[PDB]
């Protein structure tokens, strides 16, 4: 009757890129949903084959919460189906997902004056992504004479996030619910 | 943005509506079905994606609509199943482009009414209502809608209440005003005309004092 | 579900006027609310989406406001082409819940019904029928109460009433009443009553005939 | 001659209202005075003959009143169409005099014009002539100032529209070796000439 | 019962017109027949009355040089001949229907107008700027009244502004569109000068 | 000074069948008095402006809606069988309201006019015949007297109340 550890993935000073999204695998918790789509700290909240007022009284076997940071008009890209440079090459969903997607507006956190650059994403690849793939390949972008390493560029590019951006241009955080022998997760 | 036009179907009945987008890439934008009732609510039946999607119905609807899309023809599609009791409404396609967007550009192309069970084909019988006097046309059990009403050809069209028809036992009633000077009536003709597309009827009806 | 209550359910306004419809959800949902019109004999339109942002082709009149769990729509020196409905929308979480929805109205000052008798016609008799109908055209506002009483006593049923939907050139409302009866206790009574009560008048000054 | 002078020239007046026109004559009529209605862009119409009779159709809504040398025709609860001119005719003595006119219009609460400016055309040009046009839509009332600038020096034909029965507001319209560009406007709504 | 009125005509000054006012409906024997004239200067003169059961004129000292006022029973018809028609009076004219004294003049006739000044295909030019848009077309230099002027095929008619007109005609009309309306869609000014017939797409001048 | 006064406010006036004729001669007359008492409801003249004009005064009663008829060229009972003007009349019509003098409760009958006749009068013409009218008679009442009498009441509409009538010939 340990409780989730939803806070240290939820409040957690610091966010990947969407390039290199985290992952957190949670068992052998109880947890209680409702205090995540009741605080009405969120922007998006989006479920496939599951209920958020009728998720709690079910069990799974295990969580898996995928993270990251994108710009407003990237979260649309976090949905089963999508396409574009986050969906084509950073993070990808399947069709069959049956998780949640959760974001929320970050400007008050990742951004700052000066321009806060810590947080990457994948602009060229030569193939959209996988299911749940994750890319951290970090080599040149061939756009017909190899690039020995030095029409090449690099593959992953900065976000500009200041805080006087456009809510489109603003950062959002995400967190991607998976939900997967005995089941350990209860509500 | 258009939109298959009206039917009227009886219960125990299947219909499909269609919507074709156009002006944009149809391919890449999630497309909406609302239902618009009649007690002010506008109710959601769902979301599409087209281009490899999912389907993600509201639970009221999940088990009476079915949602389907070809981005050859570039449409989409939406199949209400059965009959929908009485509960006859409009029916709506909406453009959604994702989270943190909203619907953009709708079509009003589709209405959809469900006839009674016990339905005929009934043309509209007329009576004058004899009493700036206001005369009247009482236009009572026709089947179905809709049946025109027009005073001396069109002539008469300031001062015209042409009320909206009722369903009663399964049959339709209407009734017209026309509020024409005491000197003109009965002095100059007042007919009240009434024509019934489903029953090719076509009435002229003079009041007399 | 989420619950958006929108207020107030309809306003008369003035043309050249600002107003501001006000949408209330259940929780707050950071600004993810979008704001649809739609106007008499023609289709809907997204004007508002992400809160406060406003779409392609859309006036300048239109702004949005509010956080969490309230917000409002908001028009500036009104034109003609606003007198519509308005709604809110909630895209925060399945299922999409729409507001109730507020309408526009002009702004007129009050009337007098034309109410009238119209006693029933001979050809509906020789079919079989009889119907009696009062036509109560040109009033404002939509306000108003009608009864039939057949020599003094209250009837409630045998009614039928229709309504007209819009102020439109005239800016008024009209009402249709008929107290729909079989022949064989039409012929049985003398007074045949339409009392409406209306606003203006404390007393309602009824239209019968024998 | 008989003199008529009827009163007010216009007035702007809301609907369901009750409104009266004037009408004095320079000397006693006894009561041969009679009321016409005109409708925008119609002919005219008989609605009041030998002081307080009424003419076909003409319903309730109108009654004349007065004696001597003042008169006065009267609406109640103002109907839609009622929005026209009217005028007070007298036959006492020839000529008939007919009096002035008075007009009536929709009280509604300001306006702001949507003035574009429009750069001449090309084929105008090739045909020789140079025009420059600026609209000024949708406001209200009537009384309005344009002023044309080129290059900073105050310089045009103008053309108004009635009231857009819709909107109930106006619009205005103001238009090469010279050619080879400013429409300052002034309005009651703004202490300061909005201008293109 | 409504009366009837002769049409417009276009003269030249110097010139007589005879004008036309038939009376159907009423008794036209015992009913005087009134001319009236209402111009943007001096609006609504009266030009005189006549009793068509004799043919006597009682019209006022005012011109009374310029018209002359006969009617004819038997095709039940009133005319009214203009003599003089200098530039400037240029006017419409209404027949009215007097009864008689203590009464006025009840039913008039729907008017005609009458241009006195002294054949010129339109001039169309479109008119481009420099979240509604406001596009124009210009018709400059005409003769004579009138043009019609439309959008596409009369699809748009809301929000449009058709303003009224040296011996030539000037108008304009103006149309508000949505930036996205314009200029994504082509917008066509069609103007028809009854034996002209012109089509104009508008087109920025960039 | 000419005797305008003892036409117009003559204290009883004439029967229309019967209308009373004055000469007015020898005399200087100042007509602005006329146009300038505004008592009067109609004042049409013919031929000649009033108000430049600085004889023959014909005086009668008839009802309202019959004041039309006193005028050149008219038509009805008044103009075809009491009192017809020429067409080239080149005089003025006065009349004024009358109520408050010719009429009474019960009814004013000493006013009658011409209600019947075998043909129209010639201009200015006086008909006094009273021999009943052959719709033979033999002087007793289809027979039918040919003058009838005026119902002058103060509560009469407007159109039915007494009107005096003043015709100048010159």
């Amino acid at each position: 009757t340990n409780l989730c550890p939803f806070g240290e993935v939820f409040n957690a000073t610091r966010f990947a890129s969407v390039y290199a999204w985290n992952r957190k695998r949670i068992s052998n918790c109880v947890a209680d949903y409702s205090v995540l789509y009741n605080s009405a700290s969120f922007s998006t909240f989006k479920c496939y084959g599951v209920s958020p007022t009728k998720l709690n009284d079910l069990c799974f076997t295990n969580v898996y919460a995928d993270s990251f940071v994108i710009r407003g008009d990237e979260v649309r890209q976090i949905a089963p189906g999508q396409t574009g440079k986050i969906a084509d090459y950073n993070y990808k969903l399947p069709d069959d997902f049956t998780g949640c997607v959760i974001a929320w507006n970050s400007n008050n956190l990742d951004s700052k004056v000066g321009g806060n650059y810590n947080y990457l994403y994948r602009l060229f690849r030569k193939s959209n992504l996988k299911p749940f793939e994750r890319d951290i390949s970090t080599e040149i972008y061939q756009a017909s004479t190899p690039c020995n390493g030095v029409n090449c560029y690099f593959p992953l590019q900065s976000y500009g996030f200041q805080p006087t951006n456009g809510v489109g241009y603003q950062p959002y955080r995400v967190v991607v619910l998976s939900f997967e022998a005995p089941a350990t997760v209860c509500g | 943005l258009q939109q298959s036009g009206p039917e009227l179907v009886k219960p125990g009945a299947s219909v499909k509506i269609s919507c074709k987008a156009s002006g944009y890439s149809f391919t890449d934008y999630y497309m909406n079905w609302v239902k618009q009732s009649p007690e002010k609510s506008l109710e959601w039946i769902g979301e599409i994606n087209p281009n490899t999607g999912g389907t993600t119905y509201n639970q009221k609807f999940k088990a009476k609509a079915t949602l389907t899309v070809d981005k050859s023809s570039s449409t989409a599609y939406m199949q209400l199943k059965s009959l929908t009791s009485e509960d006859s409404a409009v029916y709506y396609c909406a453009r959604y482009y994702g989270n943190l967007y909203a619907m953009d550009y709708w079509g009003q192309g589709t209405s959809v009414t469900v006839s009674s069970g016990a339905a005929k084909t009934t043309p509209p019988s007329v009576y004058p209502l004899a009493p700036m006097v206001t005369l009247g046309c009482l236009v009572k059990g026709y089947f179905p809608e809709p049946v025109t009403v027009t005073w001396n050809s069109g002539s008469l069209s300031s001062g015209v209440h042409t009320f909206p028809a009722v369903l009663q036992s399964d049959l339709y009633t209407l009734s017209s005003s026309v509020t024409v000077p005491s000197s003109t009536w009965p002095s100059e003709t007042v007919t009240c005309n009434v024509a019934h597309p489903a029953s090719s009827t076509k009435v002229d009806k003079k009041i007399v004092p | 579900d989420i619950l958006m209550t929108q207020s107030p359910s309809s306003m008369s306004v003035s043309l050249g006027d600002t107003v501001s419809i006000t949408c209330h959800a259940s929780q707050g949902i950071s600004s993810n609310i979008g704001w649809l019109q739609q106007k008499p004999g023609k289709s809907f339109k997204g004007l508002i989406y992400h809160g406060t942002n406003l779409e392609d082709g859309v006036p300048s009149r239109f702004s949005g406001s509010g956080s969490g769990a309230d917000y409002s729509l908001t028009i500036s020196s009104l034109e003609s082409e606003d007198f519509a409905d308005y709604y809110c929308v909630q895209y925060v979480q399945f299922p999409y819940t729409l507001g109730g929805g507020t309408k526009l109205e002009i702004k007129r000052a009050d009337g007098a019904p034309t109410v009238s008798i119209f006693p029933p016609s001979s050809e509906q008799l020789t079919s079989g029928g009889a119907s009696v109908v009062c036509f109560l055209n040109n009033f404002y506002p939509k306000d108003i109460n009608v009864k039939w009483k057949i020599d003094g006593s209250e009837r409630q049923n045998g009614v039928l009433n229709s309504w007209t939907d819009q102020d439109s050139k005239d800016s008024t409302y009209s009402m249709s009443s008929t107290l729909t009866l079989t022949k064989d206790e039409y012929e049985r009574h003398n007074s045949y009553t339409c009392e409406a009560t209306h606003k203006t008048s404390t007393s309602p000054i009824v239209k019968s005939f024998n």
